[PDB]
């Protein structure tokens, strides 16, 4: 635990060499000479002496109580159950490390002394927003996409995985990144994608779910959601759908919009104001990208805009055999049919065309497949698309 | 498979690694009693598990907190709530002095005699505790080139009265404590805070501009007197704005039945900024993007007395913010950047910074050392052509 | 155990005894499961047949095609409508153990247990039988999305987000579904239970004339009435008649009965119950 | 995975490479002309860092392999033609082809033979090809070759040139980061003779670049901060001409050469000293490196500067012998009374005020002793500039009442009062010298030495203390007259006098405690690698000591005068020298363990730490040699300050965990002087860490030795927020831990932090982590304290002005010639930076700004801005010339 501080060489330098042998010997000699305690005296009076002698000076009872202010270094002020605050020392057996303001605390019965510490729980916000595990497929799931898999990855993954490019020239990443293309293109695909193949934590958001009956959390909900991002480990934040809520000032009006206003105000400052943040990954999805707030769209805050094109008749043919890959496949059916002549359908049209088989053949329980079913399916996407 | 990249690669690597994992055997071998849910390694709290604990034992007891209303003639007799216990009339131990016991006073009194024991500091909470920077980022002015009238007229306001409190009265004047920026964004106004931050030598107080309005009516307000009253405790300190458009910029009342709690927390900005005793040694600094629709009221001088933008850099504010982006990482002896800023006609430092980092994950991907100066040329290239043809331009 | 009584000391509050729990509540709430035995509902019948019907005794064609086989369901129409028997009745035409749960507003302030309600719910479902539960407009009047969220969670939204955390799993249904009926359906979280987990709601079209005479049979059935009546007529006396409407017809027709000073249900009952229940109809 | 179709260099250099018989043989096009295009091809295509597969490096290969396998390492017939496009593509993507024992064959690919040179084809690469192949070569093939023959035909021969372009190679790509990465190579590279490889790398960096010779430099010393003890030796002599050569700062010579002055002889730095009067440019960066030449690391260098120079260039000798210390006199002159000093701050005796009303009444503490306490509220408080006329009464009813030993203190306490002094300090201390007192006498006349030590002025070179030896037939007459004079005299080792009172240990006159602090004193004087004390010395020894060992008064002062002056050398020859004369018992083999290790004060010896911990850990044997390994552990202190930070952790990691918390009489009477000579500033862990074992006194043994660990755990950076800690243990010490032996301990360690307010350097440490002194004076103290009644009789002499080699504390300051100027500075943190980037940040805690007298704290580096000109040295050291200069500003 901090053992030593020097990172400095960076390489192989005989310098480090020396270090790490150094402090090899060293702590080959203190394993060694405490080693030769228990060797030639051998004793057990350090497990259960202090310990049963502060279990028994402390309580039972153990009143839990809350952390009000900490002063010096051993009164503190506390609060009981109801209201009830004392100027209460505290003991050299608490980690005072771990020790801030707003947390529960261990008291005695008559002078109500601070003796323990309870640990917290998990917040239900992480369990709320955060994506827990991987959810959906890994990268056999791509219909197509090199050059954004490539921005995403060394904007992102080749910076955490191999962290030797950056310090070499003293370079700080690329910070912001926003997806954008037409609507069905596989944005919500690449973002489960990363967060799939991953090694820090990930989040997911929505932005309808920013309007509050009750007035102006908003920013709120913003500032705790970057908070526990930030505090709890290496984050991957992704924030979906901020289209239809951070576009502009179109009228520069009151009553609700002018919340917003507010709001994405401070997603902006949140965003980033002051004392950078630090080991905070920030990925936005759009699907519309000109009606967005230049502001946040300046450097600083947004270095990588990735266009989503859509392919024509190249990477569907992996897309219908991607959707058609977990199915049976009569060979009544060629998938040329349909790929060898439209040149702009989404894979979400692909998919609704390889799951529309799968409820036109087994809505009337037939065998495995017929092409009538990519036809009528096809054709029944067409419709999706064109009505 | 892979190759040594210094002589002895893994001949350090693994040789640091078991012997750090042979710490960890040290201490599971010589048996360390971990996970006790909240208290502290037995290896520094053994000795001090002794007797002294109980000298904060037995010579400090609970010492109930409590609060102080009035005084009395002649005697102390002093008026005091505990906290919704009950009121008494109580009076302080002889091991206090009655001078500072004021009014209005956090302090702790015996719980068994109901005697004061100790004055305290008064009540902070934790919502603009948390506003309060408590450390300087290191932001040295010259990081701020290409603003020369900009950081000279701030200079003149923030910085010069307050180290130099003599010109002022050699001549008989007062400074405009009331400091407005703006601007387009990505511009320089954040980056001379955290400077002016830097040597600010001041109890410097952040300001979000949304954090204050909430769901309850007024306690928006009951943050803005504690920002006040902070502030005065701290003698010389400074206030810090950001984007305070959404406190109070218009007085909407055409169908008035929109904004108006920000609007009255707006009003409590105004009467504790000026009017009826002013502050004393106080200087505000703010900044807007859309410093155009604001309550006129704001705009009255002696509260926001000076109005310091931010341009964009016409050719040469680019060259020395490529001087200050490009200067700060590895490229060869190679440089020149008039070329550069000749070819951006219109870029802020913003996507300058954007430029020199673009320029290192070219050798960054191409698995080089550094940004090669040639390498930057390429980055400029890929950048010309990228904000020629940018998404949005 | 977790959420159990103790006897304490008061001195030194030391353990004396661990009291027995009261009754588990949503053991003692337990949903039935009766015997699982509608004149306007026959063509949603076929569409929950297939939602069903279809996924259950078809393991292997979704399989073969390698889809998602719809367990979850939605209906939509007017109050009631059948949206609960049709599911109490279809959780049984593939001896598919209906789980009632009404669960409206008893249970989602019952904070301690609301953590288990579903688990052991769903624990029953798996252990019983093959078993369908279904769902109504209780979730969507108590909790929508994180509206009630930062402040305060409204106890109701994090069992939701439970119940997705439990739908998030791997049934393929199998041979088991789950039906849901509500209005205000525009205000879940149904964007993400949208992939996989639920699927698509079929809509009411208006009752009929036998169907409103088998529904007033079904409904004018636990009670003790006459021959001599032209029934039929009765049901075409309510052309702008809905069906649970029906019901109350029944039961006027019973409080005409009443008044008659005898039990037989006779034909004046009707023929006046349906004057005076579109009476109260009148208003618009 | 989208391979098949377009692995063309999978297919035509899998199928053209692959038949060399069919290819070699049958067709001259088709072995030399698709070769040679696959050597453009592969060298421009698959020859670069650009990733891990590359289309060639990891595709050509995965059939290149037998592909490769024949297409020549078996024709038996080459000839100079078939050597350029035949070892073509082949030899390049080899590293990756074979597996990890390609160190032992890595010579027959590229290594075998490349076209022309290294960079003809290796210019066009980063590190693929050619450059980590050299690394290769000379990780472990030029080692072997180079151990006992080097010079065989071709692993010397094309080593020597290819050594040449590999070393500006590192700064060839970019003159930037690896060149730190190039004395991988040389260092690495015959380990042992480095100066072989750094004779030609000093050189070619002589050529390599102006602008490039203070990163990699300072790399040297990088790689010099410590190595194998015949690197340390070689690379640190190396370090020294490349600011002579081919850059020119020149002005850390005298200072960071006194890195390279003992390390490897006796006579470097004098020969250097010849350097300064050879470096005779302007007289600025002349005048700031002659400044520490008096006392900033050594003195007595002034019988060098009176050559026939002597008009400015040679008459700055004195300027820094007395003058320059006469603006250290100035410097609270006029700064520190101006700031913040007046003669008698007086508030330790009575900050000491609110303790009366904590447990009610007071006047129950009237302990005579400790007003031995009473003495150091103006001995401290006035050390290094103050007087008092009167305000001194306290020791003139307290000399004139009792305590004899006291009489001697009160008179010491004076040269602490008058410190720095060479105007009126001995017309102090005439008046109050007639008083028919030994005691006083003798420590106030002992207190001049203090008054004049470093000055070298002519204050009493024979004429005060000598007058004061003269007569002593008796008391501290004999015994504290010798100590002053070695005082004095310690940072200039004048011979004579010493002489003088080298009879002082040749007389054999009983001196039971007088002859200890007799070869402490003269010791102080000259002693280390001591030629004629440690002779008679131990001559005595032998005949005394030899005879009769009791107590540490004895035994635990001889020693200390075999080799505690130079332990800034490391040498170990005179631990062979003096100890050979001693090799005798056990007792007498106490010493053993002392010039062992000090000749061993800060270094790279860790091997040295296993054999200072394991041969004597605890080994019970029932109270014979536990101060063997007391001592042995006392030798454990030091090789723990200047390893730089790597002692100090494993040193706090073991002492934390095996004595404190598992230990014996070792770790319980003595284990923490550790931290009494360890570290000086303080800082949370060891400030807290002690106290777990210090309010804890645990008094059954002798419980003035934690009372002892008390008083030296106050010796963090003079002020601090520890008054909690000392007030607190002071009040629980009022009662407890009586005070008939701690009343003067607890206050004497709460009032040493606030002295003067500063002035706390006897740390070892200078510039950055430079040695100088600090020991001959600091030691003798904590040596000084095992237990107990050597603080009663003999330790009034050592115990109060045992230490007084403290140089000041600061660094504001101008100089410019006339003295004026305030230049604009910037206090921040020490500088933590070795090496990240070009444009790195030299510290963090940019906040502060000051511009004139400051306070220079421990970890501080500060620079300052704006360019007013520190041309002067530019490595710091508080007495800078400003030479003023618009350097467009
Ligand atoms: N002249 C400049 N020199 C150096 N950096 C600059 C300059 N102009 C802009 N930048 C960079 O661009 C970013 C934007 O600057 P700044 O944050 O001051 O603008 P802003 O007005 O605060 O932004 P917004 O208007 O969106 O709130 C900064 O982080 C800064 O590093
Ligand atoms: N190239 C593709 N391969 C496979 N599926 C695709 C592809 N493109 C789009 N899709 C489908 O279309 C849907 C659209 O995803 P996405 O673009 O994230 O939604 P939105 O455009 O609403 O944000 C995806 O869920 C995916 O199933
Ligand atoms: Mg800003």
């Amino acid at each position: 635990a901090s053992k030593l501080p020097l990172v400095t060489p960076h390489t192989q330098c005989r310098l480090k060499l020396l270090k790490l042998e150094r402090i090899k010997d060293y702590l080959l000699m203190e394993e060694e000479f405490i080693r030769n305690q228990e060797q030639m005296k051998p004793l057990e009076e350090k497990q259960e002496e202090e310990r049963s002698k502060v279990d028994d000076l402390r309580g039972t009872p153990m009143s839990v109580g809350t952390l009000e202010e900490i002063i010096d270094d051993n009164h503190a002020i506390v609060s009981t159950s109801v209201g009830s605050e004392h100027y209460v020392s505290i003991l050299s057996f608490v980690d005072k490390d771990l020790l801030e303001p707003g947390c529960s605390v261990l008291l005695n019965h008559k002078v109500h002394a601070v003796i323990g510490v309870l640990m917290d729980d998990t917040d239900p916000l992480v369990t709320v927003m955060k994506v827990e595990k991987a959810p959906q497929e890994t990268y056999a799931d791509i219909g197509g996409l090199d050059n954004q898999i490539q921005e995403i990855k060394e904007s992102v993954e080749l910076p955490l995985t191999h962290p030797e490019y950056y310090e070499e020239m003293g370079i700080k990443p690329p910070k912001g990144v926003i997806l954008y293309g037409p609507p069905g293109t596989g944005k919500t695909l690449l973002a489960k994608a990363v967060a799939n193949q991953t090694s820090a934590t990930f989040l997911r958001v929505v932005g309808s779910e920013l309007i509050q009956k009750y007035l102006g959390d908003g920013p709120k909900l913003v500032r705790e959601l970057f908070r526990v991002a930030e505090e709890h480990a290496p984050s991957i934040v992704f924030i979906d759908e901020i289209d239809a809520i951070g576009t502009k000032r179109y009228d520069s009006n009151s009553g609700g919009e002018r919340e917003i206003q507010r709001t994405m105000l401070e997603l902006l400052n949140q965003l980033d104001g002051f004392d950078s943040r630090g080991d905070v990954k920030v990925i936005m999805a759009t699907n519309r990208i000109e009606t967005l707030d230049p502001a946040l769209i300046r450097p600083g805050r947004i270095d990588r805009k990735i266009e989503f094109p859509l392919p024509d008749e190249k990477t569907k043919k992996r897309i219908f055999q991607i959707h058609t890959s977990r199915m049976t496949l009569a060979d009544d059916v060629t998938l040329d049919d349909l790929i060898m002549a439209k040149d702009d359908l989404s894979g979400a049209d692909i998919k609704a065309i390889c799951t529309e088989a799968g409820l036109m053949a087994l809505r009337e329980r037939r065998m495995k497949v017929t092409n009538e079913d990519f036809k009528k399916s096809k054709e029944n996407v067409l419709y999706k698309k064109q009505e | 498979k892979t190759y040594g990249q210094s002589t002895y690669s893994r001949q350090i690597k693994q040789v640091e690694d078991d012997i750090q994992q042979l710490l960890k055997k040290i201490n599971e071998l010589t048996g360390i009693k971990e996970s006790d849910t909240g208290l502290a390694p037995p290896a520094l709290w053994d000795l001090a598990a002794d007797k002294q604990t109980l000298q904060s034992e037995q010579p400090l007891q609970v010492a109930r907190c409590t609060k102080i209303i009035n005084a009395d003639s002649e005697d102390p007799k002093y008026i005091i709530n505990v906290k919704q216990f009950a009121k008494f009339v109580v009076d302080l131990s002889d091991q206090v002095a009655p001078t500072d016991i004021e009014e209005g006073m956090r302090v702790g009194v015996d719980r068994n005699k109901y005697q004061i024991h100790i004055p305290l500091p008064p009540k902070i909470d934790p919502t603009v505790t948390m506003m309060q920077v408590e450390e300087k980022p290191d932001v040295t002015y010259s990081d701020v080139g290409g603003c020369k009238e900009q950081i000279e007229k701030l200079r003149e306001v923030v910085e010069t009265p307050l180290l130099h409190p003599e010109r002022f009265v050699n001549l008989g004047i007062e400074p405009p404590k009331g400091v407005l920026l703006f601007g387009p964004p990505g511009t320089g106004k954040t980056l001379c805070a955290r400077a002016v931050a830097n040597r600010t030598d001041a109890c410097f107080i952040r300001v979000i501009g949304s954090e204050l309005v909430q769901k309850y009516v007024g306690e928006g307000a009951r943050m803005v007197r504690e920002l006040f009253e902070m502030a005065r405790t701290k003698k010389a300190c400074l206030i810090f704005f950001d984007e305070i458009d959404a406190i109070g910029g218009a007085r909407f009342d055409d169908g008035a039945g929109g904004d108006n709690e920000v609007q009255r927390t707006m009003l409590e900005l105004i009467n504790q900024l000026d009017g009826f005793d002013p502050r004393g040694n106080i200087k505000v600094l703010m900044a807007t993007n859309r410093p155009d629709t604001l309550d006129p009221a704001l705009m009255r001088p002696g509260r926001l007395d000076r109005k310091i933008e931010f341009s964009l850099p016409d050719l040469e504010g680019r060259t020395h913010i490529f001087k200050i982006h490009a200067r700060s990482m590895s490229v060869e002896r190679d440089i020149r950047f008039e070329l550069l800023a000749r070819l951006c006609p219109n870029s802020t430092g913003a996507e300058i910074r954007s430029v020199c980092t673009e320029a290192g994950m070219f050798a960054i991907r191409a698995r080089r050392k550094i940004a090669t100066e040639k390498d930057f040329l390429e980055a400029v290239n890929k950048v010309i052509k990228s904000y020629a043809k940018f998404s949005a331009t | 155990t977790p959420n159990c009584r103790v006897a304490l000391r008061n001195d030194s509050y030391t353990l004396h005894k661990i009291l027995p729990n009261k009754v588990d509540p949503l053991v003692s709430l337990m949903m039935v499961e009766k015997v699982p035995d509608i004149g306007g509902l026959d063509k949603q019948i076929k569409e929950i047949k297939e939602v069903i019907e279809l996924p259950v005794k078809h393991p292997e064609l979704f399989e073969a095609l390698g889809i998602a086989q719809p367990k979850g369901v939605l209906l939509y129409g007017p109050p009631g409508t059948g949206k609960t028997l049709l599911a109490r009745a279809v959780a049984h035409h593939t001896d598919c153990t209906f789980i009632r749960v009404s669960g409206s507003e008893l249970v989602q302030k019952f904070i301690g247990e609301g953590a288990r309600m579903v688990r052991e719910l769903f624990v029953m479902a798996r252990e019983h039988a093959p078993s369908i539960i279904f769902m109504d407009e209780i979730d969507s009047i108590g909790s929508s999305r994180l509206e009630g969220g930062s402040g305060g969670d409204s106890e109701v939204q994090r069992t939701m987000l439970e119940l997705l955390n439990q739908l998030d799993g791997f049934e393929a249904t199998k041979n088991i579904k789950v039906i849901m009926a509500t209005n205000r359906i525009d205000i879940l979280d149904s964007a993400l239970l949208r992939p996989g987990r639920i699927d698509r709601k079929i809509e009411f079209p208006p009752p009929n004339e036998e169907a409103r005479l088998d529904i007033l049979k079904i409904h004018s059935r636990k009670m003790n009435l006459t021959r001599g009546i032209n029934l039929r007529k009765i049901a075409e006396l309510m052309p702008g008649a809905s069906g649970a409407e029906v019901k109350g017809v029944c039961t006027e027709a019973g409080m005409y009965a009443l008044r008659e000073r005898r039990v037989h249900v006779t034909q004046e009952d009707f023929e006046m119950a349906v004057a005076k229940v579109m009476q109260k109809d009148s208003e618009k | 995975m989208e391979e098949g179709g377009r692995d063309k260099a999978p297919v035509q250099p899998q199928q053209s490479p692959a038949a060399a018989p069919g290819g070699t043989d049958e067709k001259p096009s088709g072995k030399e002309r698709r070769d040679a295009g696959d050597k453009d091809k592969e060298q421009e295509l698959s020859e670069e860092d650009k990733q891990l597969q590359d289309e060639l490096e990891m595709l050509v290969e995965r059939l290149g392999e037998k592909d490769t396998s024949l297409y020549r390492p078996a024709l038996e017939e080459l000839r100079r033609q078939i050597r350029s496009s035949t070892t073509s593509m082949t030899s390049v993507p080899k590293p990756l082809k074979f597996l990890r024992p390609h160190y032992g064959k890595l010579k027959e690919i590229y290594e075998n033979m490349a076209p022309g040179e290294n960079k003809r084809f290796a210019a066009d690469i980063i590190s693929v090809l050619a450059m980590t192949m050299s690394g290769e070569r000379e990780c472990l093939k030029y080692r072997l070759v180079g151990s006992q023959e080097e010079l065989a035909s071709w692993g010397h021969e094309y080593v020597r040139h290819l050594a040449g372009e590999v070393a500006k190679e590192w700064q060839e790509l970019d003159d930037a980061e690896k060149v730190q990465r190039e004395p991988l190579l040389t260092l690495v590279k015959e380990i042992v003779p480095y100066n072989m490889a750094h004779n030609a790398e000093h050189e070619a960096c002589d050529l390599l670049m102006e602008i490039e010779q203070v990163d990699m430099l300072e790399k040297d010393i990088d790689e010099n901060a410590y190595a194998k003890v015949c690197l340390y030796l070689t690379s640190c002599v190396n370090y020294v001409p490349e600011p002579e050569n081919s850059a020119l700062l020149r002005c850390a010579l005298g200072v960071f050469r006194k890195f390279s002055r003992f390390p490897e002889a006796l006579r470097l730095a004098l020969m250097l000293n010849d350097m300064e009067l050879v470096e005779d440019i302007f007289t600025s960066c002349k005048d700031v490196v002659v400044q520490k030449q008096m006392a900033f690391m050594l003195g007595r260098h002034g019988v060098f500067l009176e050559l026939s120079e002597d008009v400015e260039e040679y008459e700055d000798l004195t300027e820094i012998m007395s003058n320059v210390q006469l603006n250290s006199n100035f410097l609270a002159l006029a700064r520190e009374l101006d700031i913040m000093e007046p003669k008698v701050p007086d508030d330790i005796y009575k900050t000491h005020l609110e303790n009366n009303r904590f447990g009610g009444s007071g006047s129950q503490v009237d302990s005579a002793r400790m007003n031995l306490a009473s003495s150091f509220v103006n001995g401290f408080v006035n050390a290094a500039f103050g007087q008092d006329k009167l305000l001194t009464d306290d020791g003139n009813k307290w000399l004139y009442k009792n305590k004899d030993h006291g009489m001697l203190s009160a008179a010491a306490s004076l040269g602490m009062i008058l410190l720095w002094d060479v105007d009126g300090g001995l017309t102090q201390i005439d008046k109050y010298l007639y008083s028919s007192e030994d005691y006083i006498k003798s420590g106030a006349l002992l207190a001049c030495g203090i008054v004049n030590s470093g000055v070298r002025n002519e204050c009493d070179p024979a004429l005060a203390l000598l007058s004061d030896y003269v007569l002593h037939n008796s008391n501290t007459m004999r015994l504290g007259s010798i100590f002053g004079l070695g005082l004095a005299y310690a940072g200039s080792n004048r011979e004579d006098v010493l002489t003088l009172l080298l009879p002082v240990m040749g007389d054999s006159k009983s001196s039971m405690e007088v002859a200890g602090v007799t070869a402490l004193a003269c010791g102080m004087i000259a002693v280390g690698s001591c030629n004629g004390d440690v002779t008679s010395t131990i001559l005595q020894t032998i005949m005394e000591k030899s005879e009769t060992e009791l107590k540490d008064t004895y035994a635990r002062w001889l020693p200390l005068g075999l080799g505690l002056n130079h332990l800034g050398k490391g040498e170990a020859i005179e631990a062979i020298l003096a100890a050979l004369e001693v090799v005798s018992e056990p007792f007498r083999s106490f010493a053993n363990t002392l010039v062992d290790v000090c000749a061993y004060a800060g270094s790279g010896n860790v091997l040295k730490v296993q054999q200072l911990l394991h041969i004597c850990s605890e080994h019970f044997d029932s109270k014979e040699k536990e101060e063997d390994k007391d001592k042995k552990e006392k030798k454990d202190k030091d090789k723990k300050e200047a390893p730089a930070d790597m002692g100090a952790h494993q040193g706090v990691a073991v002492l934390g965990i095996a004595l404190i918390a598992m230990g014996e009489e070792i770790g319980a009477e003595m284990a923490l002087r550790t931290f009494g000579h360890l570290l000086r500033y303080g800082e949370p862990t060891l400030r807290r860490a002690v106290p777990l074992a210090l309010a804890l006194i645990s008094v059954s043994n002798p419980r003035l030795n934690i009372l002892d660990t008390l008083s030296k755990f106050s010796h963090d950076a003079d002020p601090e927020v520890s008054y909690n800690s000392i007030f607190a243990m002071g009040m629980v010490g009022s009662g407890t831990n009586n005070a008939r032996l701690a009343a003067m301990l607890r206050q004497l360690a709460q009032y040493h932090a606030k002295d003067p307010n500063n002035l706390f350097m006897v740390r070892l440490a200078q510039g950055l982590t430079h040695l100088g002194k600090g020991t001959l004076t600091l030691c003798p103290y904590h040596s000084d304290r095992q237990l107990m009644s050597q603080v009663a009789v003999a330790g009034l002499l050592t115990v109060l002005v045992s230490f007084l080699d403290v140089r000041n504390i600061i660094l504001g300051k101008s100089h410019y010639v006339l003295y004026g100027l305030v230049a604009a500075m910037q206090p921040r943190m020490l500088v933590t930076f070795d090496e990240e980037l070009r444009p790195l940040p030299v510290s963090v805690r940019v906040g502060q700004a000051v511009d004139v007298v400051g306070q220079a704290g421990k970890p501080k580096t500060i620079t300052g801005f704006q360019t007013h000109t520190t041309p002067v040295l530019l490595a710091h050291g508080e007495r800078a010339e400003l030479a003023t200069e618009e350097f467009l500003p």
